[PDB]
């Protein structure tokens, strides 16, 4: 198609950007990263080994056997872990992002054969994709932690004389924990992995279809 | 899905139909047509030539094989010549050795058992080309045709390729003039014949028509470009 | 779906599996080839001696006649068969006419046979491409090439095998009527392009040179390594 | 998806995968060895049938004469083994037919290399699942040590190891073999130092391995196989050796 | 909607559903990815153009041979697969030189392509020889000639057919190309037109500028033989376009 | 799977199931023959069904002479059985011709079971789905019994049968033979009708069934009359 | 299931389904009949006109395989030549060896051989034609014998092929052809034809006739015209 | 997958599978057992019958090769009887060339070679037999097995067949190099007698012994004899 120069330059902004964006990320950036999440898991706060520690006071009023509530805090050790997560998941996420888009650009013309290339491009696409829906499903389960206990605490405070509820919310703090060390642990291995397969097959996937041939044609 | 049995020759269908030699009989429909007709002293061939561009000359869609007998070729030009130069070492042959000309029953006899082959072994396709045959001998004028099936008939007239069942209706009307015509008017009854499968827009031209005569007095001829104007001139316009 | 077998095309009319024996001559170890003006220098790397084998019994640069050498990039086995071939045709040649090969009409042989392999399923192309230098009988130099798919073309200078792109980019850098106007620059020129790609310099390299009217010889090691000292001390 | 079937069929990025798979097989085979000294050369090979029910009939089940000037040991498929070891016999053979003089080790390898290459290329057959090595002297250029692939392609080496184990074998062999310093003595200690590496077997069992050398006495080769008493000396040798260099730390 | 099973194009000797054969039509295909080559048939003679794709500096221009020498009547330019386009080349020439052999004269130009075109033909494997490629041949060749009946100019492709053709482009530009040489083209025009008009047309579909290096030309006339225009012939005409 | 479907490929328990599936076939016939041996002589029974009455009953026979002195009863694929008939007759003469006197019974069952076995070793030809069964009176070892299978089994027997009620048929003779006093030729006869008449619960009459002999005192192979079949199935009913 | 893909294969059951499907080919054939008198053997067949543009007397299904015997076929017609070549040179090579004119039914039993060799070979497909065999001499007397695709043959008193078999057969079973002659037989062969044939589905036939027997001195030949017209109006007439 | 059907397919970690497979064909056949005494060798088998109406006289699992060689199976029986024709004519060929008997290696060794003749070419299936071949020559004895793959080994003593491996184990148990073969039988018919799953009588095994005399088939009242203990 006709191309003016500004929008042939436009593109190769583009381009020249999302490659060198791609290069420093996986040399640079995952490293550091690899080596942050490991000391973070290292850190005492993720390695608590009493849950009895991480479950915090519901301030019910126990009904006695024949007044009301006051402000029901949530867990500060639950939400400063997740304030340390949340930063790594969303990161982690647009990461992938530049690596699925670094490696479609890279994807060559449509053609019969030599596709082995492209084969090798389409299944660290698999696998790229397979961790963008874990990192999703970290994404949403964050939120569904504070609104389920949110909605444990206001049953808890409704039916005072049921504890299941105030046992369920103890329940949901220490899950949301278990949770949350996994899920530092897996940010850690995804980054590691998209290290190892992007590394050991960057050969293929920046050159898919390969030298030129001697052209019998 | 039924996309088995289509795969090679040597595959019965459930149904008893072997499905490659009909896709076979599908390249004949894919040519320019062509249409025979016979008279009692004459036997006709006439075709519709096409041209890959217009600077291109256009294709030889008949072909002499004898004095006596010559073909016309719908389907593929390759399984055409190299049934043509089967026939042609036939003819001769039979010169050689009985100083007779071969007759053309035998001769499409042959060219059966020949393309029959293919078809029962594994191996070669079936010759794709179908052939209308036209020679005279003793008997008398005759008019075959040939499928990439091996079978073949006897006809009073016919017609294959593109569209030739127009032509085939066209004949069908008009076969009873045809027995008693001259042969001016029997090959002007051909070109309207083929007339009729062209597309409306196109017409007949000296270019893309060629006529095949063979008769009593006359050995197989194919009326070239320049040589067609004479049969081409008596017919008066599209219906 | 089209490249299972040498005989189908593929939509667009591409033979994948002669493109495949192309690519498996990459894999092989680098030649390059130079002509000079009355020299004809063939250079080809050494991939490793593994301290308990014997050299000897290795080698890629080899003479089909007195008139013509050979330098192959590909699989060994279908190198030493098509060295075979191309020999006793040579000699079967001088049988016949009762005059020495040309080394253009050894390279049609070789890719004759080649192509003969590819037209055929149930025969595998060979894997190699060959780099063949001669000196014609006006005495011109000659260097051509082949590959797999049995298309020959001559060339003034050129490379085969592992790093023949970055070798040849060099070369057509480097290539000028100025270097090959010395046999001594010309060895020099081809020692420097495999330098380009090779580990180490005089460890790694096995060249050759063809003279005028001069039977091939391999360059000693301690040529090699002396003409590597002087391209290295100039640097 | 497969480009591994039918040896004829160059996969993407050139390679033959069938050879590979041969060259695969190999590797269970029982190790073969042969060291390169400079008065002689020898084969050293593990008898990897160890069945007690079974006869020591043959001269050797591992290493075969090819003739009077060379040997071999092979590894790999017995049937296809069997079929290399005749049309190398019938090859030198025939050069002695022809030329009245010894086949050259070299030119014998190489006919048969050729043949390992053409039952790669045709389409039909199948490679030969065997790597084997030749020992023989020949008048241009001495003693000589040989080894041979599926894929048709040999090499010569001082000293190497084919089979189980053949990686142990070489990583011992580049330290302790000695370049121009070799004698058969110690070529057989230094074998029976490998075989005791690479073999499970905690004692050589010296009925667990078939030893041959090649040697020229009064100008004509001689091809012996060490005898079991030859062979447990051998091993009682090394075993003291080995204990007195443990005894000493 | 898409429908792409094809599952009959693969194999030769299978014909598809409506009968098309098409490894022979993807064999038509492949003359595409050739270099374009181009001939113009005049009453003074015919021409016979090609571009040749150098791929390198280091490569020798002379030994790309995409316009040859059947025999000094005829010559032929060729574009799509190198090696089975020398095959059919030596078919030519062999062919040729028997009929000198056994007639004493020099073949027409319709009757060497019919000749190249029978071997072209074989692929279907009709024959028991195992001496004849079961894929059929990616090349097509156009033989220019002076023949009993003047310049003549044949093409052949894959099919192994064969007609005459006023001018016709093979390769890559075919397309298009064919188009100006159908506005260009008109049958008084004279071979110093023609050779101009040709390169034309090919510096137009050509990627690379037009240089004397980067193309072969050839006319055979009829009082000369077959004729390649030769560096210096080649630098005066594309100067004078 | 796709360990069947090719006779050359071994199953994973190396089982050849493609001549397995040929034994099937000798069953899908739907007719039972039956052999037992005598002290003085062989017979062999069989089903003869005739589908229609516009077939004539002297054409359609399964029992066929290899020789004067031999004969045979043929179970499975018609034209398979007519066709290693045929190889056998083949082999007989062909035996006679080399070495000078007539083909044993067991070595005729041999030559047509190693032949059945190169069938089942190469790959393009199938098996021939058919089985044998040889009647004939050697000199030296009385009379005879044998039969050949599509793998190439060829043992001999003292009473066997092939079909579809094989089993059963086997069943009753393995009881007849295990109180053992005799077989004179009309026991013989009167043994094989009653175990075909008995497995297919037939109860014959005597156009239904044929039957051939050999016997020490005429060696030659004779297919009974319908009269003498019915003179036999009399002396059945009535004791 | 891959079964049913070549004849080598056998399925499970023990059945060669390639020969069945190559026998369901003649039933799409139009149908043809061949009864047995005392005098001789009488063939009939319905031959569909396709198109008027075709000729009277082509796309015969009734060949002369030899002076004595005719031929009748029915399935593809482009096996049915190749098969009656086969017949005709068998006959051919027995006369040249054995000095005289075929058996019928050796003839039948080596055509039949030849048909079975293609239904065991991978390579090659059964045969698509059912054909039916006849002669007379005053040796043999009249044969009529029948051969499918699988290579089964067999004698039949009257016999039927193609689309119509079983109809034509009962019709033919209400005959009594034994004690009959060949020229009644034309017109009870003529009836059967004009009784199966379905003018919804085929347009229109043309009858193709032909008999051996004494009143030929045993040459298989075809049926002259006014026999021909007398048959076909007897036909037309019991039809009603 | 692709490398189960074909025969000329070297699968991953490079196995034959096909050839492995028709070694399980001969595992399935009956018990054979062969024991190499100082003065002999026997070679029995059981030669289990379904009927009665089996006639035991018309075939025989022992068949001498020659008058010194004799040999049993384990697997298919059709692909025993080819092979053992091809034995027959070897040892006659190679009486032709020589006019001496044949060593007992060197016959085991051509039919060996005919079995991987057999094993390369795609369209044939190999062999699923595998057999032991005895013989007497230069007044020693000799066992041997040649397995479907074209491979063959020499053995003391050994069994093929059903229940093989415990066989073995038997062997090896019982198994004394000084064994006289007037014990040697009795060792083999008691290691068949450890996988009959019958009681075994003079028809349903057949046996054969192999000494200076030759090999021979010693006969059911012979078999009877040695069965009474």
């Amino acid at each position: 198609v006709r191309l003016s120069g500004e929008a042939r330059k436009q593109v190769e902004v583009f381009r020249q950007n999302l490659f060198q964006e791609a290069e420093e990320f996986l040399y640079r950036f995952l490293p550091q990263k690899i080596i942050y999440l490991n000391q973070l898991l290292q850190e005492d706060s993720l390695n608590v080994a009493d849950l009895t520690s991480l479950r915090a006071p519901l301030d019910i009023p126990i009904p006695d056997p024949p007044h009301k509530c006051g402000f029901l805090p949530g867990n500060e050790k639950v939400l400063s872990l997740l304030a340390l997560v949340k930063p790594e998941v969303w990161t982690l996420k647009e990461k992938c992002i530049l690596v699925i888009t670094w490696i479609q650009h890279l994807i060559p013309k449509i053609e019969d054969g030599n596709d082995f290339g492209v084969a090798i491009q389409e299944k660290v696409l698999e696998r790229v994709n397979a961790v963008k829906t874990k990192v999703e499903a970290f994404q949403t389960t964050i939120s569904k932690y504070f609104s389920e206990r949110g909605d444990a605490v206001a049953k808890a405070s409704k039916e005072t004389h049921v504890m299941d509820y105030r046992a369920l919310v103890h329940e949901r703090d220490e899950a949301a924990y278990g949770e949350l060390r996994a899920m530092v642990l897996d940010l850690r291995a995804f980054y590691a992995e998209l290290y190892h397969i992007i590394s050991s097959n960057l050969e293929k996937i920046v050159n898919p279809k390969g030298e030129e041939k001697p052209s019998m044609y | 899905f039924r996309n088995q049995y289509d795969n090679d020759v040597t595959v019965w269908s459930p149904q008893g139909r072997i499905h490659q030699i009909e896709y076979a009989m599908e390249a004949v429909k894919q040519g320019s047509a062509t249409v025979g007709l016979k008279s009692k002293t004459h036997a006709v061939l006439v075709a519709l030539k096409r041209a890959q561009s217009e600077l291109a000359a256009h294709q030889k869609k008949i072909l002499h094989v004898d004095n006596h007998i010559g073909i016309s070729i719908a389907g593929l030009t390759a399984d055409a010549r190299l049934l043509c130069n089967f026939m042609r070492q036939e003819c001769l042959d039979s010169r050689f050795v009985f100083d007779r000309p071969l007759p053309v029953s035998r001769l499409v006899s042959l060219i059966g058992s020949k393309t029959q082959i293919p078809t029962q072994r594994y191996g070669r396709r079936p010759y794709g080309v179908g052939l209308l045959i036209a020679g005279y001998d003793d008997m008398g004028p005759h008019i075959f045709q040939t499928c990439p099936s091996a079978n073949y008939f006897d006809c009073r007239a016919m017609s294959i390729g593109a569209r030739s069942q127009s032509a085939r209706t066209y004949l069908e009307r008009h076969m009873s003039e045809f027995m008693e015509c001259n042969l001016n008017e029997l090959v002007k009854h051909g070109l309207r014949a083929l007339r009729e499968t062209l597309p409306a827009e196109q017409d007949l031209t000296t270019k893309n028509v060629s006529i095949g005569i063979v008769g009593k007095d006359l050995e197989f001829t194919i009326y070239d470009d320049d040589d067609v104007s004479p049969f081409l001139e008596g017919l008066e316009e599209r219906p | 779906s089209y490249d299972r077998a040498i005989t189908v095309f593929s939509p667009d009319g591409h033979l994948f599996q002669v493109e495949y024996a192309q690519e498996a001559v990459k894999k092989g170890s680098t030649a390059v080839g130079v002509r000079g003006r009355d020299i004809v220098v063939l250079g080809v790397e050494k991939k490793s001696v593994a301290k308990l084998q014997d050299e000897r019994t290795v080698r890629k640069i080899c003479a089909l006649d007195d008139n013509v050498c050979m330098a192959f990039a590909g699989l060994t086995a279908d190198a030493r068969i098509v060295i075979n071939r191309a020999r006793v045709e040579c000699q079967s040649h001088r049988l016949t006419v009762e005059d020495p090969v040309t080394v253009e009409y050894i390279t049609r042989y070789i890719a004759s046979l080649k192509q003969r392999y590819t037209q055929s399923n149930g025969r595998r192309p060979f894997g190699i491409s060959a780099l063949i230098v001669g000196f014609d009988f006006d005495g011109t130099p000659r260097l051509y090439q082949t590959d797999p798919s049995g298309t020959y073309h001559a060339w003034k200078a050129n490379a085969i095998g592992r790093g023949a792109k970055s070798v040849r980019e060099f070369l057509e850098k480097n290539y000028t009527d100025e270097a090959i106007e010395t046999d001594d620059l010309t060895i020099k020129l081809v020692i420097k392009a495999l330098l380009e790609v090779v580990q180490s310099g005089g460890k790694n390299i096995e060249l050759a040179v063809m003279r005028r009217d001069q039977s091939l010889k391999i360059l000693n090691p301690e040529e090699i390594e002396k003409y590597v000292a002087e391209i290295e001390k100039e640097k | 998806r497969r480009y591994d079937s039918r040896t004829t069929i160059f996969s993407p990025e050139g390679r033959l995968y069938q050879v590979e798979y041969a060259m695969e097989a190999i590797g269970h085979a029982g190790t073969c060895l042969g060291i390169l000294a400079n008065d002689g050369v020898l084969l050293a090979a593990e008898r990897r049938n160890i069945h007690k029910l079974l006869d020591e009939v043959f001269f050797s089940e591992k290493i075969y004469k090819l003739n009077e000037d060379m040997a071999c040991s092979v590894a790999g498929i017995t049937s296809d083994a069997n079929v290399l070891t005749n049309e190398l016999r019938l090859i030198a053979q025939r050069y002695l037919l022809q030329y009245q003089e010894p086949i050259p080790c070299e030119q014998l390898v190489t006919a048969l290399c050729d043949i390992k290459q053409a039952y790669t290329q045709f389409g039909g057959k199948r490679p030969f699942g065997v790597s084997l090595l030749y020992i023989g002297w020949d008048k241009h250029y001495g003693f000589q040590l040989y080894q041979s692939d599926p894929s048709g392609n040999y090499g010569g080496w001082k000293a190497t190891c084919i089979g189980n184990n053949s990686a142990a074998a070489v990583s011992m062999l580049k330290q302790d073999y000695k370049e121009g310093e070799m004698t058969l003595k110690s070529a057989l200690a230094l074998a029976i130092k490998v075989l005791n590496k690479t073999m499970d077997v905690s004692k050589l069992s010296a009925e667990k391995v078939e030893i041959a050398t090649l040697t020229r006495e009064n100008g004509k080769t001689v091809i012996r196989v060490l005898k079991q008493k030859e062979v447990e000396q051998l091993i009682k040798k090394h075993e003291e050796e080995e204990a007195k260099a443990e005894r000493e730390k | 909607m898409f429908l792409t099973r094809s599952e009959y194009d693969r194999g030769v000797n299978t014909f598809s559903p409506e009968g098309r054969l098409f490894q022979v039509e993807y064999a038509i295909e492949a003359i595409k990815l050739g270099s374009t080559a181009i001939g113009i048939q005049t009453s003074e003679g015919v021409c016979l153009a090609v571009e040749k794709r150098i791929t390198s500096p280091l490569m020798e221009p002379s030994s790309i041979e995409k316009i040859v020498e059947i025999d000094a009547h005829i010559g032929c330019a060729m574009s799509g697969l190198i090696a089975d386009a020398k095959t059919l080349i030596d078919k030519a020439r062999v062919e040729t030189q028997n009929h000198w052999f056994t007639y004493n004269e020099t073949m027409t130009v319709e009757s060497v392509t019919q000749a190249v075109s029978n071997l072209a033909l074989q692929f279907g494997e009709e024959d028991a020889d195992p001496g004849a490629m079961s894929r059929p041949f990616g090349v097509a060749l156009l033989f220019g000639g002076v023949d009993e009946k003047g310049p003549q100019l044949f093409h052949m492709d894959p099919s192994g057919t064969f007609v005459q053709c006023d001018a016709r482009a093979i390769g890559s530009a075919s397309e298009g190309a064919q188009s100006s040489l159908q506005e260009v083209y008109h049958k008084s025009m004279t071979l110093k037109e023609a050779i101009k008009s040709s390169l034309i047309i090919l510096k137009q579909v050509m990627e690379e500028k037009l240089n004397a290096t980067n193309i072969e030309l050839a006319t055979v006339q009829p009082g000369q033989n077959f004729h390649m225009f030769t560096k210096e012939e080649l630098e005066e005409v594309i100067k004078d376009i | 799977a796709g360990f069947d479907r090719h006779i050359t490929i071994f199953s994973p328990e190396g089982r050849l199931y493609q001549v397995e599936y040929a034994f099937k076939a000798i069953n899908q016939g739907g007719l039972t023959s039956v052999a037992v041996r005598g002290k003085d002589c062989a017979v062999i029974v069989t089903q003869k069904k005739v589908p229609d009455k516009l077939l004539d009953s002297s054409t359609v026979t399964h029992l066929f002479k290899i020789t004067e002195n031999i004969g045979c009863v043929m179970t499975g694929m018609t034209a398979d059985s007519r066709s290693q008939v045929q190889r056998a007759r083949y082999e007989a003469a062909n035996w006679k011709y080399k070495y000078g006197y007539e083909i044993p019974v067991d070595m005729l069952c041999k030559r047509i079971a190693d032949i059945s076995q190169v069938y089942t070793q190469n790959a393009e030809m199938r098996p021939l789905g058919c089985c044998m069964i040889l009647i004939g009176i050697d000199e030296e070892q009385g009379p005879q019994v044998y039969k050949c299978d599509p793998a190439g089994y060829y043992c001999g027997f003292k009473a066997t049968a092939a079909g579809v009620k094989q089993t059963e048929s086997t069943s009753f003779l393995e009881k007849k033979v295990k109180k053992k006093f005799d077989w004179t030729f009309e026991q013989t006869v009167e043994t094989a009708i009653t175990c075909l008449s008995t497995v297919l619960s037939i109860d014959f009459k005597p156009s239904e069934i044929e039957v051939g002999v050999v016997t020490v005192e005429n060696p030659k192979f004779r297919i009974l009359t319908e009269a003498e079949i019915d003179a036999h199935l009399v002396a059945l009913a009535e004791r | 299931t891959g079964y049913d893909l070549s004849a080598s294969t056998f399925s499970p059951d023990g059945r060669v389904f390639q020969v069945e499907y190559a026998m369901k080919a003649v039933e799409n054939s139009s149908t043809a009949i061949g009864i047995r008198c005392k005098d001789g053997v009488v063939f009939g067949v319905e031959k569909l006109v396709l198109s008027k543009l075709y000729e009277e007397g082509s796309n015969k299904r009734l060949f002369n395989v030899d002076r004595h015997v005719g031929m009748a076929v029915a399935g593809l017609l482009a096996d049915a030549r190749s098969l009656a070549d086969i017949a005709r040179e068998e006959a051919s090579n027995f006369r040249s060896n054995f000095g005289y004119n075929i058996p019928l039914k050796h003839l039948a039993d080596r055509v039949a051989m030849y048909v079975h060799a293609y239904t065991l070979y991978s390579a090659v497909r059964p045969f698509g034609c059912s054909f039916m065999l006849g002669s007379y001499s005053v040796n043999d007397g009249a044969q009529l014998y029948m051969i499918d695709p699988s290579g089964v043959s067999y004698g039949y008193w009257g016999c039927a092929i193609g689309k119509a078999r079983q109809a034509a057969k009962t019709e033919i079973e209400k005959l009594q052809m034994k004690e009959m002659t060949c020229r009644d037989i034309v017109k009870e062969v003529a009836k059967i034809i004009y009784i199966v044939h379905d003018e919804v589905k085929d347009k229109a036939f043309e009858l193709e006739l032909s008999w051996v027997g004494e009143l030929t001195n045993g040459r298989h030949e075809i049926v002259p015209k006014d026999i021909r017209e007398e048959a076909e109006k007897y036909a037309k007439e019991s039809l009603k | 997958r692709g490398y189960s059907f074909s025969l000329t397919t070297f699968s991953p970690s490079g196995k034959l599978v096909q050839i492995e497979y028709a070694l399980a064909a001969v595992a399935g056949g009956a018990p054979s057992v062969g024991i190499k005494a100082a003065n002999g060798v026997v070679l029995a088998t059981e030669k289990k019958q379904k009927s009665i109406l089996y006639d035991e006289r018309s075939v025989h699992k022992v068949e001498p090769i020659t008058k010194h060689i004799g040999l049993v199976y384990s697997g298919m029986g059709p692909d025993y009887r080819v092979l053992v024709h091809r034995a027959r004519k070897l040892a006659q060929q190679y009486y032709l060339v020589y006019q001496e008997p044949i060593p007992t290696a060197q016959l085991v060794q051509r039919v060996a070679s005919v079995m991987q003749e057999y094993t390369q070419s795609g369209g044939v299936r190999p062999f699923g037999v595998s057999l032991l071949i005895c013989g007497w020559n230069e007044g020693r004895p000799y066992l041997f097995q040649s397995d479907p793959s074209g491979a063959y080994f020499a053995w003391k003593a050994t069994a093929m067949g059903k229940n093989y491996v415990n066989g073995k184990t038997f062997l090896e148990k019982r198994y004394n190099e000084d064994l006289e073969l007037e014990d040697a039988i009795h060792t083999a018919i008691l290691t068949l007698k450890e996988s009959f799953e019958g009681q075994m009588t003079e028809d349903n095994i057949e046996v054969g012994i192999c000494n200076e005399a030759g090999f021979r088939r010693l006969t059911p009242t012979e078999v009877k004899d040695y069965l009474a203990a």
